[PDB]
């Protein structure tokens, strides 16, 4: 009963069992500031049974500085009750409730604790209680630019799934005596040593059909063992082999003893020798605390700081730890003690959420036991922090001044940056910036662009957007939400509906460009990215990439003169069937999803247009006919779709769709069979269907099968749509007029000059002119997936189960059709919370100007494995040109607009280098190889005049440059590469 | 020399190298092992991406030295 | 891109084929029109087929993609003119040029593969009448290719 | 020496081979025998796929020695 119109997205991540299971779990949460916050949003938004919110405290005003629920005028009223109200909107599922007074029995009613904000005492005495109770505790803290997380579910925790990836499948080859088993060509099994398959549709083994699992041996990257099947046969031939994942036992162990011998998880294996420092620092900080009045150490005070160093010393002998304590990150730890920033906070609410859904639905491999994490690279150097500065200053960002000071903030509130999008990454941005106070003094601004419009699938990670909320538009949706959160950021803010791309160039141009200081993109295709890319890498401007697929992330960043661009590196493509093998001889139920879906457009999609386009063209014909590539099959779509086979009842739309279905699931397997007869062999010798290639058969027509029906329905369905006929439903009707049907014969054909012609002029005829048929136009069928009432995935899912059954595939349902047909990306809110920290991370580094390589850092996650990554960007290329150095990503030439044998000219003149080429966008301007005349002719000519004439289309008025690409040779005849040119209009 | 390379995803690849060999080279023993043009494939150690035309011995890299494949992602 | 399209135009000026002919169509250098020569020893023999070859736009990384434009009965080719070949697919990789892939699919014509064709009744009519096939084949390109 | 090569087809071909010949000559034997070109055949003996350039004895093939011909499928 799980709503798919909301999780459709996350249950591709998670599954429907998971979210059964989700569904049935209390988590607790203690503390209700910015990391607390950030763990209830994220976890009300996944789904889980309720969430219940402890925290007495009034509310102050530093405590705003992360806190996007808290306005100024909560001044003095608890966090709980001002923070509950405006949570039990985020899921109408998901009630949230508040307790005044926490009792430790009532631990026994939730199915998961967190606690943040609370001293170790406390932590200490709830977890003596949740260790032997069987409830999952986790505990987080973030102070300044450092984070930790603490995890425990128990002594006998069951983990299902540990990687979170799908069950490998495979068909085998053969099968040896010995249980080598051997894929299909060129095929690899992707299995690892000690892993579980189970086999099917073996043949001359059929003891291994039994379903039993057995163990593998990885013996290479196309075969693997099993064992000895001696008994069961000799040899076993063909197969198929998937992978069976098995439960694992994981042991966790109590806090009171995981103090003293920790098991750490580095996030970052560049400086693994911090986190036994970081472990003894907290504590210490906790303990200082404690001997102070739950008072934290004082921004970059050095008394404080010795004191907080004695602690550390205490504590490292106390507990025995043989680690020599670094006084400077220590000292460090202590100066940021009462930071409270918005980046880390997401950073770990994403994190720590992830684990309690971990720890609800006993799934993938959760964080065992100590995760300690710091960013200690971002703290600025160009400004002076001192105690002076970073003193608080009684405004709403004290949490921040606290680590970056007064100057930083005045540099922060002066920016002007650029979001690209508004998705899930875009809103977790925007909400990020609001918070830091970006663009919230007088030069500063912000502008935020996306064309696509809310719906209700977007409403499980974009949680600035609600249900009333359905139908707007993202940009001003967001624009107005960030609005209420920052009253700061009023009129601030500017929001386009306009698609970045080279049709939006007339207002993303040189002005608004050389007034930005960065540009984030928060997009969800590759073109649109790389298009990003090269008008950053030409203005020079900062650039903040960043992706989620699923629980996995990466972010990275382009900073001018320094680093390269995005697009210069690859990725993998996407991958796309054959068509020989998509249209007669599929092996996998995705080559029949394909089939549908081209089946679909060309029923319901194609010949609609062609016949809308012959009433609208007076000439279409000709075109069609000296254009097309099959004129004659639109002359037939036009003709049978205008007068032969059109539909005046529903009921002609019911027999139409019984011939269809005899048409492509009974006549062209027959069709095919007589082609290629099941008997049939290769010229080889060897059975025509043997391996990737499976015998069909065809399908008799039976009205009480499931899957007919369906199909027959959803195209009876869509046929009346198109042309605008009432559908009925009930199955009666259906049955009554399929009864009384008589199919026409049908024998397949062996094969064997102006006739054609004849032909095309005997159909053109009888079409009625466009004359008699004025108003009249079919609506064609535009493919939709988010809607479950316009009988689509219905339709594709029924052809699909129905080519399956023609080659014996198992049919899938209509959730993977759904998954398969549509391109979903599956998507999570907390892999996007962690990205939006991490890349807020990167921006206080890019605004502080720094121009080193080794302290910026692009970050690669897992949250499934939890695993972290962190790596140095690297350096752009360089290269000698004329004696010079030249960057070969960063660096270009400016000329004026000059003739062409003038920039020949200079170019041979102060390069010594000769032009062999030369072409603007997609055109070739000069080449060295073409005629003399044709040179001479485009030789005197400007170079704007030879682009518009090569081009045969006028420069627009607001374009201020060209950017030309050139080849050119060296004095010998050596290649030498050199920058594009940037030519000034 | 042994050495471990976890992927993204989880999977776990052992490579038998030793100190002199180029990174090329162990681009190419990974496309062996996984299919993945040395083009697309990134590795990180020690939070230093390696680059094609250097050596192990100037990353430092030892005997079971554990070494990160990732790659981007085209969602968000 | 254009750096990789233009090397390879200049390398295909340098050296005349003799069975090929490729150069962009207009001034557009991601579209190309070629044109193939039918095989001597094939029964396309004393033929001229033309080619349209969209550019990718990450090449060499991605293939490009080919289209005949002439009609031809050919096993492999179907009415649209698509082309089932390897060397334009999963085999091919940013290491060949347009020359061998206009090779190959000359290669092609020169003899037909029907144990994994594309149109399954041209492919029939090869394996259980040669001559027949034969015969279809040079009237096609007789009455398509010349002229 | 004699090898015996079997197919997916349960066919099983008898070879005349010495341990020094190159992969490439058994090939070639193949498809003399059977018509299958080189490029198609891969060979595999004790769970391992023999390549081209190397011979039998690297893959420590001795007398009578079963090997299995799979070919695969060109798109
Ligand atoms: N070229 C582009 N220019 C501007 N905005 C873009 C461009 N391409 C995509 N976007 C926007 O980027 C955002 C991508 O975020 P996301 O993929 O999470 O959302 P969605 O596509 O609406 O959702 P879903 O993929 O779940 O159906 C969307 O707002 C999309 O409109
Ligand atoms: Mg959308
Ligand atoms: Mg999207």
């Amino acid at each position: 009963t799980i709503d798919e119109g909301l999780y459709s997205r996350q249950l591709y991540v998670l599954g429907h069992e998971a979210m059964k299971q989700m569904s049935q779990s209390n988590v607790l949460i203690i503390g209700c500031k910015g990391l607390g916050v950030e763990i209830a949003k994220n976890v009300c938004l996944a789904g889980v049974k309720s969430v219940t919110l402890y925290d007495p405290q009034p509310t102050r005003i530093e405590d705003l500085s992360s806190q996007y629920f808290l306005t100024e005028d909560d001044i003095g009223v608890p966090r709980a009750k001002v923070t509950v109200s405006k949570l039990a909107e985020l899921n109408q599922y998901v009630p949230v409730s508040v307790v005044d007074e926490l009792s430790t029995e009532y631990l026994k009613n939730f199915k998961c604790v967190v606690v943040t904000e609370t001293s170790l005492t406390k932590q200490l005495e709830i977890n003596d209680f949740t260790h032997k109770n069987h409830i999952a505790y986790i505990a987080a803290d973030s102070r300044g630019l450092f984070g930790s997380i603490f995890c425990d579910f128990g002594e006998n925790f069951i983990c299902t799934d540990t990687d979170g990836n799908e069950p490998l499948t495979g068909m085998i080859a053969s099968i040896t005596d010995d249980g080598v088993v051997t894929m299909l060509e060129e095929t690899r099994h992707g299995l690892e040593n000690g892993d579980f398959v189970k086999f099917t549709e073996v043949k001359g083994m059929p003891g291994l059909n039994d379903g039993t699992p057995r163990k593998v041996e990885v013996k290479g990257p196309y075969t693997f063992s099993i064992g000895s099947v001696k008994d069961l046969g000799s040899a076993g031939y063909n197969g198929v082999f998937t992978q069976v994942k098995v439960p694992t036992k994981i042991s966790f162990k109590s806090l009171r003893e995981s103090l003293k011998d920790p098991e750490y998880v580095y996030p970052d294996f560049g400086k693994m020798m911090r986190p036994p420092q970081y472990h003894i620092a907290f504590q210490a900080l906790s303990a200082f605390a404690d001997a102070h009045e739950g008072s934290l150490p004082r921004p970059r005070n050095d008394i404080d700081a010795a004191e907080f160093f004695e602690f550390c010393k205490k504590i490292a002998s106390t507990l025995q730890f043989d680690v020599e304590l670094d006084e400077k990150l220590i000292k460090e730890i202590s100066y940021q003690a009462r930071g409270d920033l918005v980046a880390m906070s997401a950073f770990l609410g994403g994190a720590v959420a992830q684990e309690v859904l971990k720890a609800t639905t006993s799934k993938f491999y959760p964080l065992k036991q100590y995760f300690y994490f710091d960013s200690l690279e971002s703290l600025p150097s160009s400004v002076t922090i001192s105690e002076e500065t970073c003193k608080p200053r009684g405004c709403r960002y004290d949490g921040q001044i606290a680590v970056f000071g007064s100057e930083f903030q005045e540099k922060i509130a002066s920016l002007s940056t650029f979001l690209v999008g508004a998705g899930a990454i875009g809103c977790e941005m925007l909400k990020n910036w609001a918070m830091m106070g970006v663009a919230t003094g007088e030069s500063g601004h912000i502008s935020v662009t996306d064309m696509d419009s809310i719906e209700k699938s977007n409403l499980n990670r974009q949680f600035l957007f609600r249900p009333r909320d359905v139908g707007k538009l993202k940009s001003e949706c967001a624009s107005t939400a960030v609005s209420i959160m920052n009253p700061s950021l009023t009129g601030k803010i500017t929001s386009y509906q306009e698609r970045v791309g080279p049709e939006s160039e007339g207002i993303f141009g040189d002005e608004f460009f050389e007034k930005l200081s960065l540009v984030t993109n928060a997009l969800d295709n590759v073109e649109a990215r790389m298009y990003v890319d090269r008008r950053c890498v030409f203005f020079e401007k900062p650039l903040l990439e960043s992706g989620t697929l699923g629980t996995k992330g990466n972010t990275q960043v382009v900073v001018p003169h320094l680093t390269e661009s995005y697009g210069s590196s690859q990725d993998p493509p996407e991958k796309s069937f054959p068509i020989c093998t998509l249209k007669n001889f599929p092996n996998r139920i995705e080559h029949t999803i394909a089939w549908a879906r081209d089946l679909f457009e060309g029923l319901f999609k194609q010949p609609i247009d062609n016949v809308n386009m012959y009433l609208s063209s007076p000439n279409f014909l000709e075109t069609s006919l000296k254009t097309s590539s099959n004129p004659r099959e639109v002359l037939e779509n036009i003709r049978d779709y205008l007068v032969t086979e059109k539909p005046l009842s529903f009921e002609e739309c019911i027999m139409w769709a019984r011939l269809q279905f005899d048409k492509f699931f009974n006549n062209n397997i027959q069709q095919l069979l007589f082609n290629f007869p099941k008997d049939s062999v290769t010229s080889t010798g060897q059975p025509f269907w043997s391996g990737p290639k499976r015998a069909p058969t065809p399908l008799s027509f039976d009205i009480h099968n499931r899957e007919h029906f369906d199909f027959i329905v959803a195209a009876a369905s869509l046929y009346a749509f198109n042309y605008g006929l009432k559908s009925e439903t009930d199955p009666a009707i259906y049955e009554r007029v399929l009864a009384g049907y008589n199919p026409p014969p049908f024998a397949p054909k062996s094969g064997i000059a102006n006739k054609d012609k004849q032909e095309l002029k005997s159909i053109a005829d009888s079409l009625p002119p466009p004359s008699s048929l004025v108003g009249f136009r079919l609506t064609p069928a535009e493919f939709e997936k988010d809607d479950d009432s316009n009988h689509h995935i219905d339709f594709i899912t029924a052809a699909s189960n129905l080519r399956a059954m023609n080659y014996d595939i198992t049919p899938a349902d209509r959730f993977k059709t759904k998954f398969v047909a549509g391109k979903i990306v599956p998507a999570m809110c907390t892999s996007t919370a962690v990205v939006s920290g991490l890349v807020c991370l990167e921006l206080v580094k890019l605004v502080d100007g720094k121009k080193k390589i080794e302290e910026y850092k692009n970050g690669f996650f897992n949250l499934a494995i939890g695993l972290f990554t962190f790596s140095d960007p690297i350096a752009s290329p360089k290269m000698k040109v004329n004696g010079k150095e030249i960057d070969k990503i960063w660096d270009r030439y400016n000329l004026p607009d000059c003739t062409l044998q003038e920039l020949i000219d200079y170019f041979q003149k102060e390069e010594g280098l000769e032009v062999t080429m030369l072409s603007s966008g997609v055109s070739l301007l000069y080449a060295n190889f073409q005629p003399p005349k044709k040179l001479a002719e485009r030789l005197p000519l400007k170079i704007s005049e030879l682009v518009e004439q090569i081009t045969k289309k006028k420069l627009e008025p607001f374009r201020k440059h060209l950017v030309l690409e050139i080849c050119c040779d060296d004095a010998n005849g050596e290649d030498v590469e050199v920058p594009f040119i940037c030519i000034k209009l | 020399m042994q050495i471990f390379v976890k992927t993204l995803t989880g999977k776990t690849i052992t490579l038998e190298v030793e100190s002199s060999d180029t990174i090329d080279n162990v681009k190419s023993k990974i496309q062996d092992k996984e299919g993945i043009p040395p083009d697309q494939q990134r590795l990180i150690f020690a939070g230093k991406q390696l680059e094609d035309g250097r050596t192990l011995s100037d990353y430092n890299i030892q005997k079971e030295s554990t070494l990160h494949l990732v790659l981007r992602l085209r969602g968000g | 891109a254009l750096k990789r399209i233009n090397r390879e135009l200049a390398d295909l000026g340098k050296d005349p084929p003799s069975s090929s002919s490729a150069g962009p169509v207009g001034d557009d250098l991601f579209h190309w029109q070629a044109t193939i020569m039918g095989p001597a020893d094939s029964p396309y023999a004393g033929g001229v087929f033309f080619l349209s070859i969209h550019f990718p736009t990450d090449y060499p990384f991605k293939p490009p993609k080919v289209n005949f434009t002439t009609r031809i009965y050919h096993p492999n080719i179907n009415s649209n003119g698509s082309i089932c070949l390897d060397i334009l697919r999963d085999q091919w990789s940013p290491a060949l040029t347009i020359s061998k892939v206009l090779l190959s699919i000359s290669s092609l014509l020169t003899d037909p593969n029907p144990d994994d064709p594309l149109v399954p009744e041209i492919a029939h009519v090869y394996k259980t009448d040669r001559s027949r096939y034969e015969l279809s084949a040079r009237e096609w390109t007789r009455k398509y290719a010349i002229g």
